C-alpha cells in the first residue's frame, strides 16, 4: 500500500482508487535570516531564505 | 651535495611523487579520518531522523 526510505518516513503512497503510485514530497520549508548593517548607520535590510 | 647530483635527486623525487600518487588510493583505509568524520555525523543525523 505504501513505502518508506532510510529516513523511516512515508515518501511513497499508492492511492486505492486507481492503480497509480503517488510520490510524497514536503513543500517549502526552512529558516529565514535578515541581512542588515548596524542600526546606527541605516535601516535598509535584506531577506535571505535558507 | 645537491648541485653535483641534481639529476639523481630529481629522478628520485619524480619516482617518489609517482609512487605516492600510485599508493595514495592503494588501500581503502588510507583516507580513514575523512571517512570516519563523514560517518560519525551522517549516522548521527540519520539516527536523529
Amino acid at each position: 500500500q505504501f513505502g518508506r526510505d532510510i529516513a523511516d518516513t512515508t515518501d511513497a503512497v499508492r492511492d486505492p482508487q486507481t492503480l497509480e503510485i503517488l510520490d510524497i514530497t514536503p513543500c517549502s520549508f526552512g529558516g529565514v535570516s535578515v541581512i542588515t548593517p548596524g542600526t546606527n548607520t541605516s535601516n535598509q535590510v535584506a531577506v535571505l531564505y535558507q | 651535495v645537491l648541485y653535483e647530483n641534481q639529476k639523481l635527486i630529481a629522478n628520485q623525487f619524480n619516482s617518489a611523487i609517482g609512487k605516492i600518487q600510485d599508493s595514495l588510493s592503494s588501500t581503502p583505509s588510507a583516507l580513514g579520518k575523512l571517512q570516519d568524520v563523514v560517518n560519525h555525523n551522517a549516522q548521527a543525523l540519520n539516527t536523529l531522523v
